[PDB]
């Protein structure tokens, strides 16, 4: 009942290199150096893809081409961490990358899989968001989280209260290499009621509640 | 190197239906070397077949698994609420160990035509020198519609990102953002702004619209 845990999320810039790990929660791993591991990533929008893996006990590794000589994956038996290094990012390389691992020294079935770990590349800095309403005009209405770095935000509604018919929607890069968000809500149109959504960017310690008027 | 492809992409069930996925060799493929997996949303994957016909510890009965060749298959033979998510197919017999795009099963349920609604850009980002219009298409059913940005009778492109919810998990409908983004001095030279939408739940498109001095 083996059960892998990875490293947090890595904000990097373009031309760096990046290296997660990948471990074992509890006494419930093994020896490390002994099974194969292998590191896949998930491109957002896009399907599961095999990057590589590396054998259990020879070490020996194999790169699909699309990565040759830009990935390098390891395992330090004696701290039993796996790693996963990628070097030259591109904002092309900006998704979900997972660990994993199966039974065997050689690879298999992959019976055990991390959390995954996300790595963004961005040319861009930390900057909290700009708020604007989106004005009423069943009515809709919400606020608009734009230009922010880096993700998440939270977005409430009159401070949790009014929270029917709310709809806060993934984030989307801008060519700008910034965030942009939406948070809508339907109300009925009679009413009259003051609205205002509460904006959260942690990284930039940014808290901001913006009325929405018609 | 092995190409797997899956199908289809997007398959639409009822709870308790039975749920057939398809994933296709580009080459005869021994009945072992082939695994599925499941990705519920922001969990991490899970193994369900290992050997193309063997079920995974702790995995629930109603998953099985069949096929030789070129063609194997993933029967989900009684839908539960829970098995709503995505599943990838793996090859692990030579390197690389390739996946399939994924196929995903989403809960299936009567046509619902969305509600449109569109907002004019906040006389404060306009303060700046920028222009957000968003497009909200709500509570439709399916998730197929195409959104289109019409700048004085022009269709935009390029300048308009939209994002999708998940499948509401009460009402099991699609919620749609979309956010054309202009600069002040190009915003103010044009007049209407329009936001036409085309699902199969309207009898004709719909094009919501305002006038920049409105």
């Amino acid at each position: 009942q083996v059960q892998l845990v990875q490293s947090g999320a890595e904000v990097k810039k373009p031309g760096s290199s990046v290296k997660v790990s990948c471990r074992a929660s509890g006494g419930t791993g093994g020896t490390f150096s002994a099974y194969a591991f292998t590191w896949v990533r998930q491109a957002p929008g896009q399907g599961l893809e095999w990057m590589g893996g590396i054998t259990g006990m020879f070490g020996t590794a194999n790169y699909a081409q699309k990565f040759q000589g830009r990935v390098t994956i390891t395992a330090d038996e004696l701290t039993s961490t796996a790693y996963m290094e990628l070097s030259s990012l591109t904002s092309e390389d900006t998704a979900l990358y997972y660990c994993a691992r199966g039974l065997y020294y050689y690879e298999s079935s992959l019976d055990y899989w991390g959390q995954g770990t996300l790595v963004t590349v961005s040319s861009a800095s930390t900057k909290g968001p700009s708020v604007f309403p989106l004005a009423p005009s069943t009515a809709a209405l919400g606020c608009l989280v734009k230009d922010y770095f880096p993700e998440p935000v939270t977005v409430s509604w009159n401070s949790g209260a009014l929270t029917s018919g709310v709809h806060t929607f993934p984030a989307v890069l801008q060519s700008s290499g910034l965030y942009s968000l939406s948070s809508v809500v339907t109300v009925p149109s009679s009413s009259t009621q003051t609205y205002i959504c509460n904006v959260n960017h942690k990284p930039s310690n940014t808290k901001v509640d913006k009325r929405v008027e018609p | 190197e092995i190409v797997l492809t899956q199908s289809p992409g997007t398959l639409s069930l009822s709870p308790g239906e039975r749920a057939t996925l398809s994933c296709r060799a580009s080459q005869s493929l021994s009945s072992k070397y082939l695994a599925w997996y499941q990705q519920k949303p922001g969990q991490a994957p899970r193994l369900l077949i290992y050997g193309a016909s063997s079920r995974a510890t702790g995995i629930p009965d109603r998953f099985s698994g069949s096929g030789s060749g070129t063609d194997f298959t993933l029967t989900i033979s009684r839908l539960e609420p829970e098995d709503f998510a995505v599943y990838s197919c793996q090859q692990y017999d030579g390197v690389p160990r390739t996946f399939g795009q994924g196929t995903t099963v989403e809960i299936k349920r009567t046509v619902a035509a969305p509600s449109v609604f569109i907002f004019p850009p906040s006389d404060e980002q306009l303060k700046s020198g920028t222009a957000s219009v968003v497009c909200l298409l709500n509570n439709f059913y399916p998730r197929e519609a195409k959104v289109q940005w019409k700048v004085d009778n022009a269709l935009q492109s390029g300048n308009s990102q939209e994002s999708v919810t998940e499948q509401d998990s009460k009402d099991s409908t699609y919620s749609l953002s979309s956010t054309l983004t202009l600069s002040k001095a190009d915003y103010e030279k044009h007049k209407v702004y329009a936001c036409e939408v085309t699902h199969q739940g309207l009898s004709s498109p719909v094009t919501k619209s305002f006038n920049r001095g409105e």
